[PDB]
């Protein structure tokens, strides 16, 4: 679960 | 006090004498247990009926809703002109009758529909052998049993035994439980399988990991009893599924509340074993169950494997989904605020994201929300002031009535929010987030898109129209009514608009016709149209889509009802007016009569009356009577029957059940039937 560049 | 804990016990007496007992009474006249039998082997019946057998547990473990035999042995014979005796269940330290918690069950002749009861089956020698019927509704938990035997003098009850104590579990089998499941496959996938996979990586780049729920291992079940517990979940509401749920959503992290699994994501996980490590759920709900702490750690895919475990575990079916680019939304706008800019945005998206969802009705929404809930452990974000979320009906999420209980807003934004790059603004995207949601299929390893659940399709109008519907959660009123609905005929839905102001407007509108049941579950989409219509000024404008009887026909089950979604956009102000409705259709039947003996080897005339229920004319009227063993099937034909006008019909057989069926040019496939004993 990786937070994701918008 | 409150009575929220499952391992407390109250003390219930063996001697409960009342008033001034004078000495010297003599209690042997009475009844008095000498064995209990509950044939809890996990190879008789009563495990296999319950679909239990696979509890490693040497206790009885019973389903609600459901028969089950005991046996009690007596010291002398049980005479029902002397002896009164009752069944007790018992469940924690205060355990009261309205409170669901003390259960008197009494010997009855007959068992009654969705009533405690326990009805005598054999009397050989001492021994009386009981069919004992839980409530469809009742505490889900480990119970206490008791035989009460009441005598003039007061009740004499056996002493404390913890090998009679029974488990009592929901049961998806018991079409009288909130978590019916009607489908056998569905049943064995989402509550027997112990094992299971979860879908991760990125969209076009799908990765597979497997997980073992071991729902049914050594201590599971008493831990996840050790769960509700821990939250001091009051006992009385642990029949419901939307409350054990809601519990499981909170009790499954360890924030706030002293859970199971501490999140973390700081790629150290120092002092524990990381989230990659686990393989399953059984190892950190017993180390949950042995150092009553907190397990370290756990991250999206973690949680849901371990809520999976605790739903299954109590009987709620239950599956694990995974949304595709799932956006975190922060001040509870319902969209993706980005400034780039790290420190005014705090919106996130994650490239995956895994909550769980479970089965059961929902009593406390309008009918049609039922089904599917999304329950999420994961701590995201707060609801009423705890780190939970859920149970979210997905029917309300994919029409954005998200003003339904619990938590809907919040799933929505996860799977349809648009991105909002705004003072000022610039772009708008529309389709990045959500882009996949999947779950594991039925019989096999697959991967079942699921994404139509939560949401319509992004470029179809109605994915915009519910969006803003959610996002809603000019002076023109919207309403619609269903005309003269009949089983088996076309019927009309017509939208009205009223509009009272000087204005011309243009509305674009969706229409969504389901079938649901009569607990309010969904089925199926039967209809699904959108539509434009012109409001002149000073106008009332009453559109009229028309529902073939061939749409919805082909889909039905008993005491169906029909659920409506109608959104409407007034596109000159961009406000969005919706309206959900159910109606149950006026389902005409047919009577059959029976007139003579039945016996075998002689005529009987069957008479087979129907009454025409419309306002129209019925032309070209088949009556057939089907009843393998009465008679041959035949049919009578009826070229006209008049409005309010009834058709009697007549046939001789000599010789179980019989079946008529009429069908016109008008009205078809109305049924009747009648069970006759030959
Ligand atoms: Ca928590
Ligand atoms: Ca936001
Ligand atoms: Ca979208």
């Amino acid at each position: 679960x990786l937070i994701l560049p918008w | 006090p409150p009575n929220n804990s499952n391992a407390a016990e109250d003390d219930l007496p063996t001697v409960e004498l009342q008033g001034v007992v004078p000495r010297g009474v003599n209690l042997q006249e009475f009844l008095n247990v000498t064995s209990v039998h509950l044939f809890k082997e996990r190879w008789d019946t009563n495990k296999v009926d319950h679909h239990t057998d696979k509890y490693e547990n040497n206790k009885l473990i019973v389903r609600r809703g459901q028969s089950f035999y005991v046996q009690i042995d007596f010291s002398r014979p049980y005479d029902p002109r002397r002896d009164l005796f009752r069944v007790e269940y018992v469940i924690g330290r205060y355990p009261q009758e309205n409170k669901g918690t003390y259960i008197p069950v009494p010997i009855v002749s007959e068992l009654q529909s969705g009533k405690w009861g326990a009805k005598i089956v054999m009397r050989e020698d001492r021994s009386v052998r009981l069919s004992i019927q839980s409530s469809p509704k009742c505490i889900v938990g480990k119970f206490r049993m008791y035989v009460a035997v009441w005598t003039p003098y007061g009740v004499l009850r056996t002493s404390r035994n913890p090998e009679t104590d029974t488990y009592i579990l929901f049961n998806p089998w018991c079409e009288d439980d909130a978590v019916y499941l009607d489908n056998e496959k569905e049943r064995e996938e989402y509550v027997l399988n112990d094992i299971g996979v979860i879908f991760y990586g990125e969209v076009n780049d799908i990765k597979t990991r497997s997980w073992s729920y071991g729902q049914f291992e050594d201590g599971i079940l008493d831990t996840c009893l050790y769960v509700m517990d821990r939250a001091q979940m009051d006992l009385s509401g642990r029949g419901n599924p939307i409350k054990v749920s809601r519990v499981g959503s909170a009790m499954v992290n360890a924030k706030d509340d002293e859970g199971v699994l501490v999140g973390s994501w700081d790629n150290i996980y120092a002092y524990g074993v990381p989230p990659s490590a686990w393989t399953g759920s059984v190892d950190i709900l017993l180390e949950y169950r042995s150092s009553e702490n907190p397990v370290r750690y756990g991250q999206c895919w973690v949680f849901a494997g371990v809520f999976n475990t605790f739903l299954r575990c109590l009987g709620i079916p239950a599956r694990i989904v995974t949304n595709y680019f799932s956006a975190h939304d922060n001040d509870a706008n319902l969209q993706m605020d980005i400034f780039v800019n790290s420190k005014l945005t705090k919106d996130s998206v994650w490239n995956y994201h895994c909550w769980n969802e479970a089965w059961m009705t929902r009593p406390d929404l309008p009918v049609g929300f039922g089904g599917w809930q999304a329950v999420d452990s994961t701590p995201q974000e707060n609801s009423d002031g705890m780190y939970r979320c859920g149970p979210a009906s997905v029917q309300a999420i994919k029409h954005g009535h998200v003003c339904f209980q619990f938590d809907a807003p919040f799933v929505f934004a996860e799977v349809n929010s648009d991105l909002i790059y705004i003072h000022v603004v610039e772009n708008v995207d529309a389709t990045h987030i959500g882009k996949l949601i999947v779950t594991k299929q039925i019989g096999g390893d697959g991967m079942m898109d699921i994404t139509d659940t939560y949401k319509f399709q992004e470029g179809q109008e109605e994915e915009r129209l519910a969006l803003e519907t959610a996002l809603m959660y000019s002076n023109v009123d919207m309403d619609f009514e269903v005309e003269n609905a009949v089983l088996g005929k076309d019927f009309k839905l017509s939208i009205t608009f009223r509009n009272n102001s000087h204005n011309r407007y243009t509305i674009t509108a969706y229409l969504s016709a389901n079938i649901t049941f009569y607990t309010g579950v969904p089925k199926a989409e039967f209809k699904k149209e959108t539509f434009d219509v012109t409001l002149e000024p000073l106008s009332f404008k009453k559109e009229a889509v028309l529902i073939q009887a061939g749409e919805y026909m082909g889909q039905l089950l008993e005491q169906a009802s029909l659920h409506f979604f109608v959104t409407a956009r007034i596109n000159e102000t961009r406000d969005v007016l919706a309206k959900q409705k159910s109606t149950v259709l006026t389902i005409p039947e047919i009577i059959i009569k029976v007139r003579g003996t039945q016996v075998v080897g002689s005529d009987m005339t069957v008479i087979v009356e129907f009454t025409n229920p419309l306002k129209e004319t019925l032309r070209n009227v088949w009556v057939h009577l089907d009843g393998p063993g009465v008679t041959r099937p035949m049919k009578k034909m009826f070229r006209e029957i008049r409005p309010n006008s009834t058709v009697q019909w007549e046939e001789v057989c000599r010789p179980r059940k019989l079946i008529a069926s009429m069908s016109s040019d008008s009205l078809r496939h109305v049924y009747g039937e009648l069970d006759v004993q030959i």
